[PDB]
């Protein structure tokens, strides 16, 4: 169960405060996989960010019972003078994980990784798709109820997203996804329900046609207007 | 005052000193008048108390303050 | 490492916290024995060198010596069988009995009064009183002896030896209590080390 | 899952990370902070022996100098290192179950533990060369120094919350540091200061607890009148209110 | 001191010429 | 394009760029720069103006404490800012025609420029309360005050050059640079230290700079044994070489 | 003092020697 009640999130902007939700009060369906559109600045990512608990509201809150992840491929959680074991052994003792559970948690993000004796190097020295696997690996090393994905499927090379693309098939029956993407084929194989974001408000679609039908009527009643 | 400072201190080490409280307990039973109030159990002498007591509670009820600027001993 | 890790949490619970504990609470209640306590306040008067040639002789050999031969210290000293720290083991060294002597009796001295301060422990309270009292009349025999080598000067009592009623050193409660401090400091530093030895 | 136990988890792991960060990566931050207070007390000593000498002809200059320096010291680091917690992690807020207060006592931890290693070792190594180093009553200084270390992370604490998103404040409470090493009369005894500027200096509570720390540690030490612990006491205590108030009504803001 | 005031001024125009070669050189540097 | 004018452009760039960065952003940087200076002239005055009454009835406080004071608070400035120029604009080096050279001496320049602005401010309101301000020989001031300007932004290179890649070097040198305050002699005239440690302190260059300057500001000011400008002309020579030198070696690394 | 000398000679030349050595790396860079 996921509840945003009085969900008002601003950002702060020298002509007054951007208001991003007003008011956003807002039930998600449960053990479903979610699809999260709406157009670009509608605020797609910043709730995902809210769901996630990277950024707090400013007024309300978000209650929740299940475990939400993270945004999956996020780079920016780490510390560039910090290695990779010791990142992940980190984000362990982040959620009080026993020493064996961190162990083989640290063995799986290194064998998914594949990145070799630069795992003992830190991220400073990393690249763009070295730090997108290690940030990939640490988002599978736990067990989510909800994973979030916000265009996480284009990272890396072929080969990676093939990899990703086959763990994430397996994980499907077991754990419930949030995904924003742009292509609606994912949002059609990969998501039950449709929830669709437009100046602050969120509206629920059982049916994933309903919902990408009402997206694109109203990227077109957008683009009708002069 | 003769007719210095060493002489106002001695008398401030004296005054808190065991044997003038000896001489004060034979001159005026101090021991008498300090167990008198029993309604106040916190700043009373209880009775039948050791000598090393008597002599701490004695130097909490008299204070003594030098002023070195003047040379002058403050005794309450 | 494979017995960093077995330190655990209850072995060093135990062996840091309560057995010293158990130790110190029979030792203290049961074993320690009592000292009394003579505090005496003189001056030498007709002079800072005089009263630091004092403070020089109280703590020297020879007075010691005469004071063995007069008032038998180390009979005295070796009476309380019951404690085995504070007792004065028989057949022990000259030095050790000049440091056990020095241990018992303290002497201070304030700088700007120069007055000097003996306190003298003791088993029992009249013998305390006597070895004060027999400090005292050494030093002022010592000072007159002093002056008439060279060849006027006496000593000035502001607060004779006292005979004490009651001991007064050996606070068993007050160090229980200090000893709670120190004892949870150090499991608090030893145990924040061993946790971050341990997660390397 | 009680919030106490991941609280203890979140803040042994903001501790070992501190600790990672202010300790060298080769394990050597431990000589520079032991060089630190070394130099100090050469200078010292080369410098203000005689003046100690005609001071007073009791306590003799490196263990009073080592007892007002290392707990100075102590008081300094608090409120550096925590005025600088909030605005150093700001990353590690991402994850949920971190806040700045958890960032901000881990390295008042560190920093607490750090310098009781630090006045350990000196104890040992001035007892060592054969001065006085048992503390005659121990309780008393014990308490003294708790009530400083609460001053000090209270002082930090407000420093961090009212300070944020200005970080020029933090650039002259520094310079406002280095007058108070003198102020509070670490180095040289206060009993030589004439009194026409002693009730202006008796606003400092550090001084208070510098020489009640003193004179619990040493054996007949003479403190001046109004130096009573109910004074920093006080202050202590309505710093640390004024700083958790502060920190609980700009709670969401601090986070970012 | 005529050794002495030679030797000093031969080691000052050395390090002089240094240091005027190397800022020339620093500022050559930018192309 | 010659490599001067192009030099030039991006000193002007990189100089205004340290502008911004030092200064504050709602132009108020002119505030804390001006309340340093008085902040110790105050502090001093209430804590040793007798003192210096007893040293010599000859020159008033105020003016002989600032003509020492401001010098050395441009030096500290020059070493501080200048060893850490290159460890602060890693994101600029992605363009060419850039060098790491080029940012400390914006920031030489920077500071410079903001110390010679306090400078005058100082002496123009020492003047406006009856002081004495106008130097007796300004030529003398001119070439010390240009000798110690260039010893300071030598050992400030030097110092980025050398402890780069190890950041805690930064950490040390702070703390020696304190005693470094009291050891030059610049807030109690050097005439009442009893010879028996001078051999020791005549080994500082910015000591020897500082009473240089006094002797060539005031009228008939006594000028003690061994206080040649051969000695800190020859350092700061000496380590300008090694800094360049040491600079040019470690070049293409430096800028990573 | 032949010890003391010695060792007070080895270090000036030991330093001698490093200087001149990163000198001829200078030069030596083109």
């Amino acid at each position: 169960m996921i509840e945003l009640r009085n969900l008002t999130k601003w950002y702060p902007t020298p002509h007054g405060r951007r208001y991003v939700f007003r008011n956003l009060n807002f039930r998600f369906p449960d053990d479903v996989s979610i699809g999260l559109i709406g157009r670009n600045g509608a605020g797609k990512s910043t709730l995902m960010r809210l769901l996630g608990g990277i950024e707090a509201p400013n007024e309300g809150e978000v209650v929740t019972d299940v475990s939400i992840s993270w945004p999956v491929g996020l780079s920016g959680g780490f510390q560039g003078s910090l290695t990779a074991r010791e990142n992940v052994k980190f984000v362990c003792r982040i959620y009080g994980t026993s020493h064996e559970d961190m162990l083989r948690k640290v063995r799986f993000v290194e064998e998914f990784a594949e990145i070799g004796e630069h795992f003992d190097l830190p991220m400073k020295t990393y690249s763009s798709g070295m730090r997108s696997r290690v940030a990939f690996g640490l988002s599978m090393a736990f067990d989510f109820d909800y994973y979030l994905i916000d265009e996480a499927m284009a990272v890396g090379d072929a080969q990676f997203r093939a990899k990703s693309r086959a763990v994430f098939d397996s994980r499907v029956g077991q754990a419930n996804m949030i995904l924003v993407s742009h292509n609606m084929n994912d949002i059609k194989e990969y998501c039950d329900v449709v929830v669709l974001v437009d100046q602050g408000q969120a509206t629920l679609y059982e049916d994933v046609e309903a919902g990408i039908a009402a997206y694109q009527g109203s990227l077109k009643k957008a683009a009708a207007k002069p | 005052r003769q007719t210095s400072r060493e002489d106002t201190c001695y008398l401030q080490t004296y005054i808190h000193s065991m044997g003038l409280l000896q001489k004060l307990d034979q001159q005026l039973k101090l021991r008498e008048h300090f167990g008198t109030p029993l309604r106040d159990p916190l700043f009373r002498l209880w009775g039948g108390t050791s000598q090393e007591w008597f002599l701490e509670y004695y130097r909490s009820r008299v204070e003594v303050l030098m002023d070195d600027i003047c040379g002058l001993l403050t005794v309450r | 490492m494979k017995l960093v890790s077995r330190l655990t949490a209850k072995r060093l619970q135990w062996a840091l916290v309560y057995l010293p504990m158990l130790v110190a609470t029979v030792y203290f209640l049961v074993f320690s024995a009592d000292r009394y306590v003579s505090e005496s306040v003189i001056t030498v008067r007709q002079s800072r060198e005089d009263t630091c040639y004092l403070q020089t002789y109280i703590h020297s050999m020879g007075l010691l010596q005469k004071l063995d031969q007069q008032l038998k210290l180390r009979e005295h000293f070796g009476t309380p069988l019951r404690d085995p720290l504070f007792r004065l083991w028989g057949g022990t060294s000259q030095e050790w009995f000049l440091e056990y002597y020095r241990s018992r009796v303290e002497v201070l001295m304030d700088d700007i009064c120069g007055l000097l301060t003996v306190r003298v422990q003791g088993f029992e309270p009249e013998f305390a009183q006597a070895l004060n009292r027999a400090i005292l009349e050494e030093s002022e025999r010592f000072v007159n002896e002093l002056s008439h080598r060279m060849a006027l000067k006496s000593l000035v009592v502001v607060e004779p030896p006292v005979l004490p009623e009651i001991a007064e050193y050996p606070r068993r409660w007050y160090n229980l209590a200090t000893l709670l401090v120190v004892c949870c400091l150090i499991y608090g530093v030893v145990s924040l080390v061993v946790a971050t030895i341990r997660d390397h | 899952r009680s919030p106490w136990q991941i609280q203890q988890a979140v803040l042994f792991a903001l501790f070992l990370r501190e600790l990672k960060t202010r300790l060298g990566g080769r394990w050597l931050g431990v000589f520079w902070v032991l060089l630190e207070p070394v130099a100090h007390i050469a200078v010292m000593t080369t410098l203000f022996s005689l003046a100690h000498r005609a001071a007073m002809p009791s306590i003799e200059y490196p263990v009073f100098l080592i007892t007002g320096l290392i707990p100075f010291f102590m008081f300094r680091g608090l409120v550096t290192r925590l005025m600088e917690a909030i605005d150093s992690n700001r990353g590690l807020f991402a994850y949920r179950q971190v806040k700045p207060i958890d960032t901000v006592i881990a390295r008042a931890m560190l920093e607490i533990s750090l310098q009781s290693i630090v006045y350990l070792i000196a104890l040992g190594t001035l007892g060592w060369l054969g001065f006085h180093f048992l503390p005659v009553r121990a309780l008393e200084l014990a308490g003294v120094s708790a009530v400083l270390i609460m001053l000090g992370a209270s002082l930090g604490l407000f420093f961090a919350v009212v300070t944020n998103e200005i970080p020029q404040a933090r650039a002259i409470v520094r310079i406002s540091l280095l007058p108070l090493y003198f102020v509070s009369g670490v180095i040289f005894p206060v009993h030589t200061i004439p009194p026409q500027y002693l009730p202006l200096l008796q606003l400092n509570p550090v001084l208070h607890l510098i020489e009640l720390s003193r004179a619990s540690f040493f054996p007949q030490y003479r403190v001046l009148q109004g130096i009573n612990l109910a004074y920093p006491a006080g202050f202590a205590l309505l710093s640390l209110f004024l700083a958790l108030m502060l920190y609980r009504l700009r709670r969401h803001q601090l986070a970012s | 001191r005529r050794w002495y005031n030679l030797a000093t001024l031969l080691v000052v125009c050395c390090l002089i010429y240094g240091v005027v070669s190397l800022v020339v050189a620093t500022i050559r540097d930018h192309q």
